[PDB]
C-alpha cells in the first residue's frame, strides 16, 4: 500500500550512500522488489532487484549491495564508490505477482511505486 | 530502558530482556518487542496492559505460550510473530482474542496445525504461512474462516490440492502458492473463490494444464512460470473474461490451441517462446488491447493482412526463426516502434512494405534470402536511428531517407562491391561493411569494424617513394641483365654442360620472378593515389591468382635448381654419366614447383589475404595451412647442402680449391647458396613472429622488407655470374664472333 | 473431573518444551522414540491419578518434568504441546 523512501542527496565522487525504504501494506509480495533509475530525457531503467541470487545491472556491478530485513519490513541498497553518471532520481517499486531476473528490465510489469528521492554525485 | 512516545507508544531493540518489562504506564497503545532473548512467555505476562492495539514480537526465540497468558487483549488488532522458534501453530491463547485484524507467522518451522486451530477469529483478515515446513493445506481450519482476504502459503512442501479446499472463503483476494511441490489438481478445488483476483502458482511440478481455473469468473493476474506444462488446450481461458497479465515462460511448450487467446478484452502482452509444431497464425479475434507480440520457434508460413487493422496499439514486433517468406503491408499502423524479422525466407523487398509507418526506430532484417531491394522502400520512412541488414545475398544497397541513421551493418554480403557514398550519411556512428576499403571512403568519429590498416592501404600501394625506386630499379636491372646472361649461354652454338644449362634455368625462374615485380610496379604506378577504388576489383579477379601463381612458381624453381646444381658439382668431382639422369630430374622439378605453386588455387580465400597476392606475409590469421610447410621445405632443403657442403670442405682440401677451375664452379656456388641463406632468413622469420606472442612488428615495417627483401636473388645472381666467372667472357667473345659471322 | 489426553513434558533449560509418553482416555498410548524399555506410564480414573516410573535411567536426559491435562474435545493426541489447556508446576529430577 504505501511506500516511502529515505536518503539522497549531494556527494562528491568516490563517497558511500545508505537508501531506506520503507512499505506498509499486505497485497504486495515481498518476494520482488527492485530500485528504478531515472535520468531526465529518458525512461525508467531497473538497476537492482531481489528475486527468487540478487539481479544487478550491467553498471552498477560490484559496487552496490541490496538488502531486505522482514524483522522490521525494510529495503536496504547502498552504493560506493559513484561515479557521476550516477547522478538521478531514485525509486522503489514493488510488484503484486512473484517475479524472475527477466522482469526486471521492462517496467510496465511493477505496480506499486514510491515518491522517489534524488541523488547527485560530483 | 525503553524511550516513551508519548502517545502511548512502547518500544524495546536490543536491549537484551528475557521477561516481559513491566512498571510502564497501563495505557499504552501499542508494545514493539524486537532482538531481545525472550524463551518462555510466563502465564499472566499480559494481564498489567488492558489497552494494548498492536503487539510485536520480532527475532526473540519465544517456544512455549502459556494457553492464559495472552488472555485479557480483548482490543487486540494486530499479532507479528515471525523468525521465532515455535514449531506448531498455538490453537490456544488465540481463541482469546476475538477483534484480531493480522496475523503473521512466518519463517517458523511449523509441520502440524491443530484441528480446532484458528477457531473464534471472527475478523481476521490478513494471515501469513510461509517459509515453513506445512506439508498439506489445513482445510478445516482454513474453513473456519470466513472473512479472510489475503491468504500467502509460499516456499512450504505442498504436493496436493484435495477436492474442496477453499469452500467457505467468501471473500478471498489474492492467493499466493509458489515454489511448493503441487503436481495435481483436482477440477472443483477452486470452487466458491468468486472475487478472487490474483493467483499466483509458481516454480511447481504442474504436468498438465489445470482446469479448476474455468470455476473463477474474475481472475485479475495469472502466473505460472517454470512448471512443466507442454500443451494449451483450446478453451482454456473461457471461464474468465477479465485479464490483464498471462505469465508464462521457461515451459517446454509444444501445442497451442488455434482459437485459445480468443476474446480476451484486456490483455496486455502475448509471449510465446519455443513452440515448434505450431504452424499457423493464433485467432486474434476481439483481442484489441495488445502492446506487444511476440512468437518464436514456430513453423509460421504466413501473416494476415489485418493484423494491425485490429491491434491499433501494437508497439514493438518480433517474429524470428519462423518460415515467413512474403511480407503484408503495414501501412495502417501508427505506433509501431521496433520491428524484428530474423532467420527468415524473406527474399524480396517492395516500396509499399515499409511505407507509412511514422514511429519505426529500430528495424533488423538478418540472416535472409532478399536480394532485391526497391529505390523508393525507404524514402517516406520516418526517423529511423538503427538498421541491421546482414549475411543475405544483396547486390546493391539503395540509400533515400536514411540520413538520420546512426547504427548499420552489412557483413557477409560478399556479392556487394559497390563503394558506399559518404555524402548521404551524415549522422553515421558505426559502419559494418563486407571488404575493408569501403572505409577508406570516410577515412575515419565514425566506427568500421574492418581494420583497414597498411596492409590494405587506401592511397598508395607501395608507400614510400623510395621504396617505389627501389623495387623499379631491381626490377630492371633484373629484367635486363637475365635476358643478358640468358643469351650468353643459350644463343652460343656450342654443347652444353650440366652446370651451364643449370644456370640459364636459374636465369629464366630469375627473370619470371622479375615480371611477377614489374606487373606489380605497373599496377602501382596505374593506381597511384585511389588504390581504394581499384583494390576490390583487383583482389577479386584473377589478376591476384595468376600473379601470386607466377611468384610461388619462381622461388621453388630457383632453390630446387641450386640443390641440384650442387650435388651436380659434388658427384662430377667425385667421378673426376649423370647428365641425362640430372636433365630429367631437373624437368621433374621443374613440374614440383608448378604444382607447388597451383596447388593453393583449388582452396579458398588463400590469395585473397593481402594486395600484394603472396602469402608469406600473411596477416590477422593466416594460420599456417601451407606457410609453414613450406618454409620448413626451404630450410631443410638449405641444411643439406650446407652438409653437403661442409662435407665437400672435409673431403677436398683448400690449396686444390685455390688450383681447380671445378673448385672456382664451387665457390660460385658458394656464394650463391649463402647469398640465397641470408635473403631468405627474414622472410622465415616474419612467417614465425605470430607464432611467438611477445614479438610484434608495425605493419608499416614488415611490408616494407617483405617487398623488399622478397625478389633480390633475381638481381644479384646475374650480376655475380658476370662479374666474377670469366666463362662469361669467353661465352662473350664467342657470340661475338658468331654475330660477327652473321653480319 | 474429566479425563481426556493427559500428558507429561519434559523441558531442559535453554531449548524448547517436548513431550514424553501419554495416554489418551482409552488407552493405547502414545509412545515417544526415547520411552520405549525405559519409562512407564499408567493413569487411573477412580481418583484420577496417574503414576510414572523409572528404570535404569542415564545421567543425563534430567531437567524439569510437568504433567498436563485437557477437559476439550475434538482433536486427535499427537503427543505435542499447544493442545493442553492446563499446567502443572512441574518437578526437577536428577
Amino acid at each position: 500500500v504505501a511506500l516511502a523512501e529515505s536518503g539522497g542527496g549531494s556527494v562528491a565522487a568516490g563517497g558511500a550512500i545508505r537508501l531506506s525504504c520503507t512499505a506498509s501494506g499486505y497485497t504486495y509480495s515481498k518476494y520482488c522488489m527492485g530500485w528504478f533509475r531515472q535520468a531526465p530525457g529518458a525512461e525508467r531503467a531497473g538497476v537492482s532487484g531481489i528475486t527468487t541470487s540478487p539481479y544487478y545491472a550491467d553498471s552498477v556491478a560490484g559496487r552496490f549491495t541490496i538488502s531486505r530485513d522482514n524483522i522490521a519490513n525494510t529495503l536496504y541498497l547502498q552504493m560506493n564508490s559513484l561515479a557521476p553518471a550516477d547522478t538521478a532520481m531514485y525509486y522503489c517499486a514493488a510488484s503484486r505477482l512473484s517475479c524472475s531476473a527477466a522482469d526486471f528490465k521492462d517496467f510496465r510489469n511493477f505496480v506499486y511505486w514510491g515518491q522517489g528521492t534524488q541523488v547527485t554525485s560530483a | 530502558p525503553c524511550s516513551c512516545d508519548g502517545d502511548r507508544r512502547v518500544d524495546c531493540s536490543g536491549k537484551g530482556l528475557t521477561a516481559v518489562p513491566e512498571g510502564l504506564s497501563a495505557f499504552t497503545q501499542a508494545l514493539d518487542i524486537s532482538m531481545n532473548n525472550i524463551t518462555q512467555l510466563p502465564e499472566d505476562a499480559f494481564a498489567n496492559f488492558p489497552f494494548l492495539e498492536e503487539l510485536q514480537l520480532a527475532g526473540n526465540d519465544l517456544s512455549f505460550i502459556h494457553p492464559k497468558a495472552l488472555s485479557g487483549l480483548k482490543e487486540l488488532k494486530v499479532l507479528t510473530l515471525q523468525n521465532n522458534q515455535l514449531k506448531t501453530v498455538p490453537s490456544e491463547a488465540i481463541r482469546g482474542l476475538s477483534a484480531l485484524q493480522s496475523l503473521r507467522l512466518d519463517a517458523n518451522h511449523i509441520t502440524s496445525v491443530p484441528e480446532d486451530s484458528f477457531e473464534g477469529l471472527v475478523q481476521l483478515r490478513h494471515l501469513w504461512l510461509d517459509d515453513n515446513s506445512l506439508t498439506e493445506v489445513p482445510v478445516h481450519p482454513l474453513s473456519n474462516l470466513p472473512t479472510l482476504q489475503a491468504l500467502t502459503l509460499a516456499l512450504n512442501k505442498i504436493s496436493s490440492i484435495p477436492d474442496f479446499a477453499f469452500t467457505n472463503l467468501s471473500s478471498l483476494v489474492v492467493l499466493h502458492l509458489h515454489n511448493n511441490k503441487i503436481r495435481s489438481l483436482s477440477q472443483h478445488c477452486f470452487d466458491g473463490l468468486d472475487n478472487l483476483e490474483t493467483l499466483d502458482l509458481n516454480y511447481n511440478n504442474l504436468g498438465e494444464f489445470p482446469q479448476a481455473i474455468k470455476a473463477l469468473p474474475s481472475l485479475k493476474e495469472l502466473g505460472f512460470h517454470s512448471n512443466s506444462i507442454s500443451v494449451i488446450p483450446d478453451g482454456a481461458f473461457d471461464g474468465n473474461p477479465l485479464l490483464r497479465t498471462i505469465h508464462l515462460y521457461d515451459n517446454p511448450l509444444s501445442f497451442v490451441g488455434n482459437s485459445a487467446f480468443h476474446n480476451l478484452s484486456d490483455l496486455h502482452s502475448l509471449v510465446i517462446r519455443g513452440a515448434s509444431m505450431v504452424q499457423q497464425f493464433p485467432n486474434l479475434t476481439g483481442t484489441v488491447h495488445l502492446e506487444s507480440l511476440t512468437l518464436t520457434g514456430t513453423k509460421i508460413s504466413s501473416i494476415p493482412n489485418n493484423l494491425c487493422q485490429e491491434q491499433k496499439m501494437l508497439r514493438t514486433l518480433d517474429l524470428s526463426y519462423n518460415n515467413i517468406r512474403d511480407l503484408p503491408s503495414f501501412n495502417g499502423c501508427h505506433a509501431l516502434e521496433e520491428i524484428s524479422l530474423q532467420r527468415n525466407q524473406i527474399y524480396q523487398i517492395k516500396e509499399g512494405t515499409f511505407q507509412g509507418l511514422i514511429s519505426l526506430r529500430i528495424l533488423d532484417l538478418s540472416r535472409n534470402l532478399i536480394h532485391e531491394i526497391h529505390s523508393r522502400a525507404f524514402a517516406t520512412l520516418g526517423p529511423i536511428t538503427n538498421l541491421d541488414v546482414s549475411f543475405n545475398e544483396l547486390t546493391s544497397f539503395p540509400t533515400e531517407g536514411l540520413n538520420g541513421l546512426n547504427q548499420l551493418k552489412l557483413v557477409g554480403n560478399f556479392k556487394l562491391k559497390e563503394a558506399l557514398a559518404a555524402k548521404d550519411f551524415v549522422n553515421l556512428r558505426s559502419l559494418s561493411v563486407p571488404y575493408a576499403y569501403q572505409c577508406c571512403a570516410f577515412a575515419g568519429i565514425i566506427h568500421c569494424t574492418p581494420s583497414t590498416g597498411a596492409f590494405k592501404p587506401c592511397e598508395y600501394l607501395l608507400g614510400s617513394w623510395m621504396i617505389r625506386l627501389t623495387v623499379w630499379f631491381i626490377f630492371l636491372v633484373a629484367l635486363f641483365f637475365n635476358l643478358l646472361v640468358i643469351l650468353t649461354t643459350f644463343a652460343s652454338c656450342t654443347s652444353l654442360p650440366s652446370s651451364k644449362l643449370f644456370i640459364g634455368l636459374i636465369s629464366v625462374s630469375n627473370l619470371f620472378m622479375g615480371i611477377y615485380t614489374g606487373i606489380l610496379t605497373f599496377l602501382d604506378a596505374v593506381s597511384w593515389g585511389r588504390f581504394a577504388e581499384f583494390g576490390i576489383w583487383w583482389e577479386t579477379g584473377s589478376g591476384c591468382k595468376v600473379a601470386g601463381f607466377l611468384a610461388v612458381f619462381s622461388s621453388e624453381s630457383a632453390i630446387f635448381l641450386l640443390m641440384l646444381a650442387t650435388v651436380e658439382r659434388s658427384l662430377s668431382a667425385k667421378d673426376i654419366n649423370h647428365l641425362k639422369q640430372f636433365r630429367v630430374a631437373a624437368l621433374l622439378a621443374f613440374l614440383g614447383a608448378t604444382v607447388a605453386g597451383c596447388f593453393p588455387l583449388f582452396h579458398r580465400g588463400e590469395y585473397s589475404a593481402s594486395p600484394l597476392c603472396l602469402p608469406f606475409p600473411g596477416g590477422e590469421t593466416p594460420s599456417l595451412g601451407f606457410t609453414v610447410t613450406l618454409v620448413l621445405l626451404n630450410s631443410l632443403a638449405f641444411l643439406l647442402m650446407a652438409v653437403i657442403y661442409t662435407k665437400l670442405y672435409c673431403n677436398l682440401e683448400k690449396e686444390d680449391l685455390s688450383e681447380n677451375s671445378q673448385s672456382s664452379m664451387i665457390k660460385h656456388v658458394a656464394w650463391l647458396i649463402f647469398t640465397n641463406c641470408i635473403f631468405f632468413c627474414p622472410v622465415a622469420f616474419f612467417s614465425f613472429a605470430p607464432l611467438i606472442t611477445a614479438i610484434s612488428i608495425s605493419p608499416e615495417i614488415m611490408k616494407s622488407v617483405t617487398l623488399i627483401f622478397f625478389p633480390l636473388p633475381a638481381c644479384l645472381n646475374p650480376v655475380l655470374y658476370v662479374f666474377f666467372n670469366p666463362k662469361f667472357k669467353e661465352d662473350w667473345k664467342l657470340l661475338k664472333r658468331r654475330v660477327t659471322k652473321k653480319s | 473431573y474429566s479425563p481426556y489426553c493427559m500428558g507429561w513434558f519434559r523441558q531442559a533449560p535453554g531449548k524448547a518444551r517436548e513431550g514424553v509418553a501419554t495416554v489418551d482416555l482409552d488407552g493405547s498410548t502414545i509412545y515417544a522414540d526415547s520411552v520405549k524399555g525405559r519409562f512407564t506410564i499408567s493413569q487411573d480414573n477412580a481418583k484420577n491419578t496417574l503414576y510414572l516410573q523409572m528404570n535404569s535411567l542415564k545421567p543425563e536426559d534430567t531437567a524439569m518434568y510437568y504433567c498436563a491435562s485437557r477437559t476439550r474435545a475434538g482433536v486427535t493426541c499427537g503427543l505435542n504441546w499447544a493442545i493442553f489447556s492446563y499446567w502443572g508446576q512441574g518437578t526437577q529430577v536428577t
